[PDB]
């Protein structure tokens, strides 16, 4: 509810001291956006050389272990991606200490709607709600100034009728789907441009941030291109090349493709594993696989030349890469492939597509790495976080490729198993919504991570619906290996075929909390996201039955 | 042959200006190779194709007409590094190993002939060494023409012109520079 620059000067005044400082910025959690945000944030701190702690939090339940344990001198705290949904004032408590409260916890979140207790009643925040939903948002505005603090019998009856009158519309709010408005990174950059830093790798961090989520919607991002492209116009390494030159040597616009790993993998394998194209061409089917080859017969690209790594393909095919696709792809309905994208060239190393980089980092997060076992695993993910954090750095590229050799493999897993599902037609159309469960599969170790099931769930909800009449219906998935029937189940959102009228607001967040409040059968919201929960095989089936009814949508 | 000048200038500009941040990998590959008396260079194609797409476009086109202009191109560089003046320095062999796409043995049938092919197999037996030639002098049986023939790679008959004929040219083995050869055979 504040100016970004002024919130900045506040976090400046409470910061620098002897001993320095102290602030812990919480990077959270598994979302690439977090990295994108906190890296340019951390670089900004290093600019004024302000000491910082930075914590890799996984579990939402895990945050309590930290904040309740170690705090001493820390008067100014910062947090990322948490608290937009569940309020930490009740969750942490707080317990006001010393107006002009000593500690300011900044909470940065893209999630909506905000918790009601957060924005109004200033204690721990210093909210980041600005500027996306301001709004009004008159529904939260009347939620308090009316409620607080609230012949005489008719005035009591009138008063109470008014109270429930506000409580109904208030109940409409805060019970709702969790949907990201704008990427937190973008706003950190809006905060950053007011201070005056135009830095190139910074901007690349923004591009990374925005393009973190294009796998899932945009939704506003379709109109974020002005806010990026203009900035790309606010700077330039040289008016003209001047090949290369070995330095600056920076990012530029190119006809990029939702196509998967075009530059770091072989072309044919790049269609065959791509996510958008899995769908339209029915590639899980042997009968459709051929249709790809017909694409190549249309392009005049040899099959043998399609099998070869993209660095080494002939030059003629490169110069025709932006034409041939226009000549052909239009006929297959694949006409939405070509985006205007961002590509940063490091020169003699190669170039990297904005999206593919994100595929590298995601790749890093799950691989390349009774409560003791889950804690130890979540711990392994915590360590792995930094292995992924390092790849963002420019000076070490040598491990970034270790991401990509993984990002390929994962797909080779994911695709494979994905097909293993469609052969058995495991989809349960049900009535109100679509649902699935993986009872068996190869290498569930890869599927342990929330984000792995976010991407498999994504290629699957993308595959089932082209569309593909009728009625985009949200999907459900489940997997188990070890940790005694943890059976991780993540919520999902429907995918429109590039024509998106409504955000549609994932409802699993609410539907799960209704069940936690009913019989709560081995239901665990331990994962940071409201869409993803844990379950046991003993209680999963009654849970599934209680999921089927009553349907909130 | 101004074109060969144009190609070799690009190869020199590829060796002297190449930067992996910030050491020059090749240029030092060179020095550290002449000192141990290795007289070789190993190019990494990915860096090559990174540098110019063009020279790799031609190098995968007609390799055997180009690669030796790359050899002479690099040895003309070691002249400016390993020594200085104002010998003898053999033209270095380049060894280029790169990822690309593995092409299995069964799948080699014509069509890629004279195009660089990465592959994989278990070597059966190695043939005993024998020398080919690199630089050999030649005198005529009659007019006694003294000809220094620079034989290159990659067979090549001797020139018949300074009766005389048909092929009056003798190999002088007292001045002739020789290299070695192996013949692997791989299953």
């Amino acid at each position: 509810i504040s100016q970004f620059s002024e919130a900045y000067n506040k976090i400046l005044r409470n910061s620098s001291s002897a001993s320095s400082c102290q602030l812990v910025i919480f990077v959270s959690c598994l979302n690439i956006d977090a990295l994108c945000a906190t890296k340019m944030l951390s670089l900004l701190f290093k600019k004024q050389l302000v000491q910082s702690q930075i914590v890799p939090i996984f579990g939402y339940s895990e945050l309590r272990r930290h904040y309740s344990q170690l705090d001493d001198n820390i008067n100014s705290l910062l947090l990322v991606g948490f608290g937009g949904v569940i309020d930490l004032e009740a969750f942490l408590e707080i317990d006001p200490q010393e107006q002009s409260f000593r500690r300011d916890i900044y909470v940065l979140d893209a999630h909506r709607p905000w918790n009601l207790d957060n924005i109004f009643g200033s204690q721990i925040i210093q909210c980041f709600d600005d500027g996306t939903v301001d709004d009004t948002l008159g529904e939260e505005k009347e939620a308090y100034y009316k409620l607080l603090e609230l012949n005489d019998l008719s005035k009591r009856k009138q008063r109470k009728k008014q109270i429930h009158e506000y409580e109904g519309v208030l109940e409409e709010y805060y019970s709702q789907g969790t949907t990201v408005v704008n990427s937190i990174s973008a706003q950190i950059y809006s905060l950053l441009s007011a201070i005056g830093e135009t830095n190139l790798s910074n901007l690349w961090l923004n591009i990374l941030g925005t393009t973190s989520l294009d796998i899932a919607y945009a939704q506003v991002y379709n109109r974020l291109y002005p806010l990026l492209q203009d900035e790309v116009k606010r700077l330039t390494p040289s008016s003209r090349n001047s090949v290369k030159t070995p330095d600056t040597l920076t990012l530029n616009i190119q006809p990029d493709y939702y196509l998967f790993l075009l530059r770091h993998s072989s072309l044919y394998d790049s269609f065959y594993y791509s996510n958008y194209v899995n769908a339209k061409l029915s590639l899980w089917n042997e009968n459709g696989k051929k249709r790809l080859h017909k694409m190549f017969a249309r392009m005049g690209i040899p099959l043998s030349t399609a099998q070869e790594t993209w660095l080494y393909m002939d030059h003629s095919i490169k110069r025709e890469l932006g034409i041939i696709f226009d000549k052909n792809l239009d006929r297959y309905g694949l006409q939405d492939i070509i985006r205007d994208g961002f590509v940063r060239t490091l020169g003699y190393r190669g170039s990297i597509s904005a999206s593919e980089f994100v595929e590298a980092l995601t790749a890093l997060l799950e691989v390349g790495n009774s409560a003791q076992k889950l804690t130890n695993l979540r711990k392994r993910w915590v360590s792995n976080f930094w292995l992924s954090w390092d790849a963002l750095d420019d000076r070490k590229v040598e491990l970034l490729n270790r991401g990509i050799q993984l990002a390929q493999d994962l797909q080779r897993a994911i695709f494979n198993t994905g097909v293993a599902i469609l052969e058995k037609k495991l989809i349960k159309h049900l009535r109100i919504y679509r649902l699935c469960v993986l009872q068996d599969g190869p290498d569930l170790d890869l599927y342990r991570n929330p984000l792995t099931l976010l991407r498999l769930g994504n290629t699957l909800i993308e595959c089932c619906a082209e569309s593909e009449d009728k009625q985009l219906l949200p999907m459900v998935l489940a997997s188990i290996d070890e940790n005694t029937d943890t059976y991780l189940v993540a919520g999902l959102t429907p995918r429109y075929p590039r024509g998106t009228k409504k955000p549609i607001l994932n409802n699993f967040s609410m539907a799960f909390q209704q069940i936690t409040a009913e019989t709560d059968a081995k239901v665990r919201i331990d994962n940071f996201e409201s869409s993803i929960i844990e379950i046991r095989r003993e209680d999963l089936s009654p849970f599934l039955e209680k999921l089927t009814l009553s349907g909130l949508l | 042959d101004d074109d060969n000048t144009e190609i070799i200038k690009s190869f020199k500009n590829f060796i002297l200006e190449f930067r992996l941040d910030s050491q020059f990998i090749y240029r030092d590959q060179l020095r550290n190779n002449i000192l141990v008396k290795n007289y070789s260079l190993t190019v990494n194609m990915e860096h090559l194709i990174g540098y110019n797409e063009d020279i790799y476009k031609k190098l995968s086109d007609e390799p055997s007409d180009i690669i030796p202009l790359f050899e002479t191109a690099i040895t003309q560089v070691a002249k400016r590094i390993s020594i200085l003046s104002r010998n003898s320095l053999p033209t270095f062999q380049l060894i280029l190993n790169s990822n690309a796409n593995q092409i299995p043995l069964r799948d080699l049938d014509s069509e890629h002939v004279s195009k660089i092919v990465r592959l994989s197999g278990i070597i059966i037996s190695t043939s005993v060494l024998s020398s080919r030639a690199t630089y050999l002098s030649i005198m005529c049986r009659n007019c006694r023409h003294t000809t220094s023939i620079t034989i290159n790679n990659f067979t090549v008959s001797l020139p018949r012109s300074c009766n005389c004929g048909p092929d009056p040219y003798i190999i002088i083995h007292e001045s002739s520079k020789f290299i070695d050869q192996q013949f692997l055979k791989l299953q």
